[PDB]
């Protein structure tokens, strides 16, 4: 089957702004060539056709090119209603394969993340667990460096990170990490620290508490 | 069609079967296809089968040849794809998408809303719902962080509101991780003033359908 | 047990292995087949087997071994018209009748059978389609190896029909029962039918047939486009095709 491998995977760009994505045909697939837009939660939407037709009531924006091997879809001014994910698909040889899509996201001002730590619950602990939350609230880019520190050691391979779409008011990212122990191992040890690494930060910020004095 | 509508959400074990159905509004139009595509939580799009309706004519790519059927039923306007012998990686949501049936347009013009399917050997459980205390460490100058972290459910979803939908502003509720234990496990949280924990009462409202749990927390401040 | 039609062809293990390796050393993009293996995975399919009993999957093994990509846009169907089919290919090389792929090539004009729970080929009997079994050893191959065969085609399909038949289009047929309804319009542009005048002299539009007809709807409704010619004059369409600018063509 014909592979379709698109580039960047990731676009940040202002609103207003040109976006240029690219997708590339592992052989000739003529023009036939789709761009698809998919929302969060929604279906894909049908933009071009034959690489360079757009659909039924697509704005004029929205621009396809290319031939053989190599498209390009432009959006010549990123409107709010834009950011969203990029697929091409080729018609030209069965199977119809698809592209791994580019995110198009919204470029804004460096935010520095306002980092809170959470210790284990009573509730939890009852239980046999302990899940230390550390939350990074309203920053961008995207980019973070979350570190935990168990008495001033790097613990690695027992944290979850979890990342909120794009804000639709500020445009900013919000992420939880989740350092969970069987209560014996959360018991061995008696600082438990989250130290964050971000573009918007001059130095690295920790939030740390002892366990059992809260 | 103008308007392809498809059925609810599935939860299944691993050797089981699904069907998924896609009722055409319009019905069936002459020369048009209905082809199945599906995409795994967070990846791409994979193209798995189609229907000529008016022959009810399947074909399939390899990888799914002996394990799906697809079906049309002109009488009622509804295609149906069938996936046997699940495994957990067919963990996907199913679209029915619409294109030209001749050679040369077969690009999807129409979807559906889309079918989430989950195959996991998990049982359905109730979260626990847990506190995420406020304090001087989730606290910075004038704003204090609180939170629910709402852990160990299945399957997808749940639902968080604080005090009620009362307290909407800086509420972020996290996309659910899924663990190694085939539990989801999810964080919402939200900043306020420092000044209103001595005197503002935050509860989480957590609801999970598939299991009929409606679960309040109060989270108080701890010092 | 003994059947209506005639038994195996006589020689059948010698033809099938002789035919195998002449296939491979004519073809040099099939060299890597092993013609031992393909003997013992077609013998296998039918020995100590009910001669009715016989599943696709039973050929599965001999598929797999005879797995061939021909190019998808120079496939000739044929109905009822094989000997022309197999001329037009002899004198147009590029082009592929099933019986020009390794498979097909193989089992070629040979009727085979075995009985339940004997290691021995039956030369005496083997089950008659009309009379005995439609599901017999060689229908279960054809339909196995044909269905693969058209599913692979694509751009414009011709297909060779015999306008002399009392039905020119019949579904009975390999073409009209399994190869007709296993043209995809993701691959197929355009079915092309030959109607060869191969008799008496008939000046008639046979492409007005009502078969021809019945062809056209089932094509329609595969979303694939159907185009029919007559072939006035088979010897002269065979000449002009090996030398054509050329003679009174
Ligand atoms: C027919 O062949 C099958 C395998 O295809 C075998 O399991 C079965 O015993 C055979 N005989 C009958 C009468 O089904
Ligand atoms: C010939 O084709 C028809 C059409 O499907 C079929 O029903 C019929 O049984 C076939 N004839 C014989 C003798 O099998
Ligand atoms: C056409 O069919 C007739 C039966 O009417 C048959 O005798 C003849 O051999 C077939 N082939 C050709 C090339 O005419």
């Amino acid at each position: 089957e014909i592979v379709m491998t698109q580039s960047p995977a990731t676009l940040s760009v202002s609103p207003g702004e040109r976006a240029t994505l690219s997708c590339r045909a592992s052989q000739s697939v003529s023009s036939n060539l789709a761009w698809y837009q998919q929302k969060p939660g929604q279906a894909p939407r049908l933009l071009i056709y034959g690489a360079s037709t757009r659909a039924t009531g697509i704005p004029a924006r929205f621009s396809g090119s290319g031939s053989g091997t190599e498209f390009t879809l432009t959006i010549s001014s990123l409107q709010s209603e834009d950011f969203a994910v990029y697929y091409c698909q080729q018609y030209n040889n069965w199977p119809w394969t698809f592209g791994q899509g580019t995110k198009v996201e919204i470029k804004r001002t460096v935010a520095a993340p306002s980092v809170f730590i959470f210790p284990p619950s009573d509730e939890q602990l009852k239980s046999g667990t302990a899940s230390v939350v550390c939350l990074l609230n309203n920053f961008y880019p995207r980019e973070a460096k979350v570190q935990w520190k168990v008495d001033n050691a790097l613990q690695s391979g027992n944290s979850q990170e979890s990342v909120t779409e794009q804000d639709s008011k500020d445009s900013t990212y919000s992420l939880s990490s989740t350092l969970t122990l069987s209560k014996a191992d959360y018991e061995k040890h008696k600082v438990y620290a989250c130290e964050v690494t971000h573009q918007g930060l001059s130095s690295p910020v920790t939030k740390s508490f002892n366990r059992g004095e809260c | 069609q103008v308007q392809l509508v498809q059925s609810g959400a599935e939860v299944k074990k691993p050797g089981s079967s699904v069907k998924v159905s896609c009722k055409a509004s319009g019905g069936f139009f002459s020369h048009y296809i209905i082809n199945w595509v599906r995409q795994a939580p967070g990846q791409g799009l994979e193209w798995m089968g189609r229907v000529i309706p008016v022959i009810d004519d399947a074909y399939y790519a390899q990888k799914f040849q002996g394990r799906v059927t697809i079906t049309a039923d002109e009488s009622t306007s509804t295609a149906y794809m069938e996936l046997s012998s699940l495994r957990s990686e067919d963990t996907a949501v199913y679209y029915c998408a619409r294109s030209r049936g001749y050679y040369g347009s077969f690009y999807f013009d129409i979807w559906g809303q889309g079918t989430l399917v989950t195959v996991s050997s998990a049982s359905t459980k109730g979260p626990s719902v847990f506190p995420l205390a406020p304090s001087s460490k989730s606290t910075s100058g004038g704003t204090a962080a609180l939170g629910c972290l709402v852990k160990d459910y299945f399957p997808e979803p749940v639902t968080v509101s604080w005090n009620s939908g009362a307290l909407t502003s800086g509420v972020h509720t996290f996309p659910a991780v899924l663990q190694s234990s085939g539990l989801y496990s999810l964080s919402s949280v939200v900043t306020v003033p420092s000044s209103s924990l001595g005197t503002q009462t935050y509860i989480c409202n957590v609801n999970h359908k598939p299991s009929n749990t409606k679960v309040d927390k109060k989270v108080e401040p701890k010092s | 047990q003994q059947w209506s039609g005639p038994g195996t062809t006589k020689r059948f293990p010698e033809t099938v292995l002789a035919r195998c390796v002449k296939y491979t050393e004519i073809h040099p993009e099939m060299r890597h087949v092993d013609c031992q293996s393909v003997w013992d995975a077609f013998k296998g399919a039918f020995i100590s087997k009910h001669p009715c009993n016989i599943t696709e999957e039973d050929y599965q093994p001999l598929m797999k071994l005879g797995t061939q990509t021909v190019p998808c846009n120079k496939i000739l169907l044929w109905s009822r018209i094989k000997d022309l089919a197999h001329q037009f290919t002899q004198v147009q090389r590029d082009m592929f009748t099933l019986e020009d792929t390794l498979l097909g090539y193989l089992a070629d004009d040979l009727t085979w059978c075995g009985e339940f729970n004997t290691s021995k080929i039956n030369y005496q009997s083997c089950p008659d389609w009309r009379k005995d079994c439609s599901n017999n050893p060689v229908s279960v191959f054809w339909k196995t190896v044909s269905r693969r065969f058209a599913e692979a085609a694509c751009d414009v399909v011709h297909v060779m029909l015999n306008g002399s038949r009392s039905k020119i289009f019949d579904k009975n047929s390999t073409f009209g029962s399994v190869e007709v309804h296993n043209l995809q319009p993701e691959k197929v542009q355009t079915l092309e039918a030959w109607v060869i005048h191969g008799g008496r002299e008939d000046s008639r539009d046979l492409c007005q047939d009502p078969t021809i007809k019945e062809l056209e709807s089932i094509i329609s409704k595969r979303n694939i486009q159907f185009s029919c010619k007559n072939i006035y004059r088979p010897d002269k369409f065979l000449q002009c095709v090996k030398n054509p600018e050329d003679s009174s063509c």
